[PDB]
């Protein structure tokens, strides 16, 4: 569960981010 | 079809094997070949063919963010451009992208959506349409944007209107659909306060109805339900 | 040739995106590209091919050793047999790997061996024939691997001549080809004991080495000495 | 460096193993 939730909050940081 | 003289039941069981060695690119080739035997897929059969192609245009997007990255470095003045390989790069990928996600809406539409009856089927493979439109999105400008875009959203919106009818709060494929459908919102049509709030609807109305289900359920939904609160999180 | 009408700065620049986007298929095409414009490649283009062809071939091996894994549990009265299925899909993943190391063994046969007169190339593409001849060596049986086996040996032993000539002990690629040797010695050839005299004595020669290093090289030299350490620790 | 080491092992490891 962690690294799904980690995973998926990188890939939505990203848009924000860039 | 190079899959056409391979037995169905064989492309399934090598999909599962593909998808053990991690690898997705053949995990999808079996899986198309599959879809292209003209039958329904069951609700295990569903997952793999979700799964094989999240993985493939997953590593597409992921390659996509990365040379978008660094092309846009290098297209200024504060750092020397470096010709067009960057760019012609970038597209080569793109183009990759969108013939991945063409195929998946090529399956979809041929003929996954038209003959599933059930809301089960219908609501996963809408869902599906709205991610591969999405991720079209994602990489499209102008105009063409605007009508994928649209594609994308009708599909959600479908895929909604039948979860509401006919699945519980609870149900993973409605959440599913709804975290997809608020990140369609945040991320391509600039509705953040849409996404927020269909992410926040979607959060309270499963936590109402957690007490019906077994342990087993409890779990599948409550992940779901966790990446809702952490993208509001982000979000707000 | 596809990579034929483009430049090779252009090949050499997307590979290096590539390895940023960790698109190693992709990598390792641009730098068979790049290898079939005839000229010897420099340091960090010797590098490229390898990160790249290594990836590749990393990737099918795991692949193949989770299939192996798999295909042995079915093979017995304790576990129903699934069919065919496993097996070929072995086999097809075991063809595409050998067609990579062919690929290369080619490359290197063409003429990137020939060419290298200097040391440091020399060794590096020796390196690599018995590396990619290993990896034929884990998935051949009988008497085509006996062949297989003495062609990995007799290109590492040749570039282990080289190395004790006209490298420092600490060199990274005499380091690097030490470890991969012992591999082989371990792994491959059935000498365990080879592979335990040839590491311990790569690091004791190493280790008398290290003072003549800048912090950078230094570096660099313990990193593969840890790793020949490691591997002592485990066959030990 | 850490990375590197524990890969490397892993792999080591799966030819005693099997
Ligand atoms: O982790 C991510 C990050 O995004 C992606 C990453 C790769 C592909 C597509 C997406 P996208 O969400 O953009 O379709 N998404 C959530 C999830 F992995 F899909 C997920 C996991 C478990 C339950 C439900 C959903
Ligand atoms: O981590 C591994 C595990 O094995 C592989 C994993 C993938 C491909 C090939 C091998 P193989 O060693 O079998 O050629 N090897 C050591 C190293 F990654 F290559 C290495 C790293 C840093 C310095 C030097 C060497």
């Amino acid at each position: 569960r962690d690294k799904i939730r980690l995973n998926n909050a990188i890939w939505r940081a990203w848009y924000i981010q860039y | 079809g190079a899959m056409g003289s391979m037995e169905r039941a064989s492309l399934i069981q090598k999909a599962k094997l593909a998808e053990q060695a991690e690898r997705y690119e053949d995990m999808a080739a079996f899986m198309k070949g599959a879809v292209e035997k003209g039958e329904e897929l069951s609700c295990e059969e569903r997952n793999l063919l979700s799964v094989a192609y999240k993985n493939v245009v997953g590593g597409q997007r992921a390659a996509w963010r990365v040379l978008s990255s660094i092309e846009q470095k290098s297209n200024e003045e504060g750092s020397e451009e470096k010709g067009p390989e960057v760019r012609e790069y970038r597209e080569k990928v793109e183009t990759e992208l969108q013939g991945v996600c063409d195929t998946v809406l090529g399956l979809l539409d041929s003929h996954l959506i038209k003959e599933a009856g059930d809301a089960e089927s219908r609501v996963f493979y809408l869902k599906m349409k709205g991610d591969y439109y999405r991720y079209l999105a994602e990489v499209a400008t102008g105009d063409d944007k605007k009508r994928i875009i649209d594609s994308a959203r009708s599909a959600y919106q479908e895929a909604m209107d039948i979860s509401k009818k006919e699945m519980p709060p609870t149900n993973p494929i409605r959440l599913g659909l709804a975290l997809n459908f608020s990140v369609f919102h945040y991320e391509i049509a600039n509705s953040p306060e849409e996404a927020i709030s269909l992410a926040k609807t979607t959060f309270d109305e499963a936590m109402a109805d957690l007490h019906t289900l077994s342990e087993d359920s409890y779990k599948d939904s409550t992940l779901i339900m966790q990446l809702l609160r952490d993208n509001l999180t982000l979000w707000t």
